[PDB]
């Protein structure tokens, strides 16, 4: 309090960033995140402020949110080591969305890619980046939940492409494939050469999806899964 | 504070105060709407909640507090985007209450893809 | 082995720039050890570590240097067994088994203390020979036998008898009567003091009496104790 009684440009800014090792009062360790803002050098302090992580992210991101920078992107990585995904992005989308959330899955995380994007779907934005993200270079990524909030918006149109360009090559993942037998299901034909020269699919899956729609295609799925008990009942 | 400010415009709405209130709101509100923004239509002080959860774009919970505040037109403008299976099921009953007919089938079609 | 108690936490990170010691002590084969866990939840690497004990009523020592030879980074736990032994000063403290203990690193010297469970201090040869232990209970005043309860134990003489010689209590004797057990049993200390008990089980009664005889009165309060720890776990 008597340094920030004057202008306290960063000396005892600096005398913190000494004392930090083994100081457990995450108030000031923010106020000092402040200081290395007053003149912007958090790049060598948001680094530890992904080390440093015994603070209420709360009040810190709303003084993030009025810390006026442009580029920061450690804000990101607190949020999602919080998930305040939803509120974040929200804002985002409010001013702008351009790369963040492409830098962020890129180098950070692909990880929360689907639940983002479920969240972009709910602000209702335009789905033509989303192709573009998808174009992108990504890491590891889980088909299954993401198709599941799509069937909650109903809206899969646009993965379609990217599922061609995949099995382009031929990935075998039964998830992979029992999504194309789903977006074939919308397509409303009889796959049924499809069916067998597919083994890749689930026939247990798509059977309990056509559980009310398609007896006569279930027939097929069961005769390549063998489910003749199932095609009993 | 958020506190000063929730509880603020919860009070502008018990007084009322909504043509001066969501105009102070464009400013960095540093609140929290959805809380005191569902009280509104909780204690039934309407046409605010709207207004917030306008300004926050809060599809279908704006459109169910049009319903409960009468507005079924643009209930259904708004349905128009939203489109969940809530706001389908909302706009099919209410306007069938609402007596309009018309509309309520086009709004209908919406929904006929679950035949639940 | 004997009863070994869960480590507790002896110096918080909060008053000790960040070092946080949890600890416990045991007996294996002849050998005291004091376990324990160092972490650093500092922002400074901990080098130097160093530790050593006030005078205790035992002479209770390190036997050794503290094992830590590489820095512990931020964020690092490491567990470390100190040997100890009874072979250093010996001060009366209040109470009997109170170890006062400074820790010192590259930061600061620390200070805490820690209650030692006797048992560690029950030596391997304390088993007294049955005409040595009549003879010895009548040498020893009548005015030095202690009575205390162990309260709601339902432990036959039998697994009593096995639980206390996991922890070099001997049962040297034991006595029918009347349908109560009374169990006669020795232990010795590493300082050469000798305990004798009398545990009475009888039926219909939840708790059991012990009854200790000591030339060091002071002492039985503290045997009781873990005796009682040593039943109840």
């Amino acid at each position: 309090e008597l340094f920030e009684s004057f202008k306290s440009f960063e000396g005892l800014f600096y005398f913190l960033g000494s004392i930090v090792n083994f100081s457990q009062d995450p108030d000031v360790h923010f106020k000092y995140i402040q200081a290395a803002c007053k003149t912007g050098q958090i790049k060598e302090v948001e680094r530890i402020c992904r080390e440093s992580n015994c603070y209420d992210p709360e009040r810190v991101k709303n003084f993030l949110k009025e810390a006026k920078l442009t580029d920061q992107l450690p804000l990101i990585i607190v949020c999602d080591r919080f998930d305040f995904v939803h509120d974040l992005v929200l804002y985002l989308y409010r001013n702008n969305l351009q790369k963040y959330i492409e830098i962020y899955v890129q180098k950070v995380n692909p990880s929360r890619l689907p639940v983002v994007i479920g969240g972009l779907l709910d602000v209702d934005c335009s789905e033509d980046v989303i192709k573009n993200l998808i174009l992108v270079v990504r890491g590891q990524f889980s088909t299954d939940e993401l198709v599941a909030e799509v069937e909650k918006r109903n809206r899969l149109k646009l993965l379609l492409p990217w599922l061609e360009a995949r099995i382009h090559e031929g990935c075998e993942e039964p998830a992979t494939h029992n999504a194309l037998a789903k977006i074939y299901i919308d397509s409303n034909n009889n796959p049924e050469r499809f069916l067998r020269e597919n083994p890749y699919y689930d026939s247990r899956v798509v059977g309990k999806y056509c559980e009310k729609r398609d007896p006569h295609l279930a027939c097929v799925a069961y005769e390549r899964g063998q489910c003749d008990l199932e095609l009993i009942n | 504070e958020s506190y000063v400010e929730t509880e603020l415009i919860f009070a502008l709405a018990k007084t009322n105060r909504l043509a001066e209130l969501e105009e102070f709101i464009n400013g960095p509100n540093n609140a929290h709407i959805q809380q005191v923004g569902d009280r509104c239509y909780d204690e039934k002080m309407y046409d605010a909640a709207k207004l917030l959860y306008n300004n926050v774009s809060n599809f279908g919970r704006l459109a169910s507090t049009l319903v409960h505040l009468g507005e079924y037109q643009a209930a259904v403008d708004g349905a128009r985007k939203a489109n969940s299976t809530r706001t389908w099921k909302e706009v099919c009953f209410a306007c069938v209450d609402g007596k309009e007919f018309r509309l309520a089938q086009m709004c209908g079609l919406h929904i006929v893809v679950h035949a639940d | 082995g004997g009863y070994v108690a869960p480590k507790a936490v002896w110096l918080p990170a909060v008053k000790a720039k960040g070092l946080e010691i949890s600890g416990t002590f045991t007996h294996r084969q002849g050998h005291i050890y004091m376990e324990m866990n160092f972490t650093n939840k500092a922002l400074q690497h901990m080098t130097d570590f160093a530790i050593q004990f006030n005078k205790n009523s035992f002479g209770v020592i390190p036997s050794t240097p503290l094992a830590i030879h590489t820095p512990l980074m931020p964020n690092q736990s490491i567990d470390v067994s100190l040997p100890l032994n009874t072979l250093g000063p010996v001060m009366k403290m209040e109470p009997l088994n109170n170890l006062q203990v400074a820790v010192k690193n590259n930061i600061d010297v620390f200070y805490f203390s820690c209650l030692i469970p006797l048992n560690v201090l029950f030596v391997e040869d304390g088993k007294m020979e049955r005409q040595v232990f009549l003879a010895t209970w009548k040498d020893i005043p009548n005015e030095n036998e202690l009575q205390f309860q162990i309260k709601e134990c339902h432990l036959n003489a039998d697994t009593v008898s096995s639980k206390l010689q996991n922890n070099n209590v001997y049962t040297i004797a034991k006595r029918n009567v009347e349908g109560q057990d009374m169990l006669y049993q020795s232990l010795k200390l590493t300082n050469g003091i000798w305990i004798l008990a009398e545990l009475r089980i009888q039926p219909g009664n939840p708790n059991y009496t012990l009854s200790l005889k000591c030339r060091a009165p002071e002492v039985s309060q503290y045997i009781y104790q873990v005796y009682d720890s040593i039943l109840k776990n």
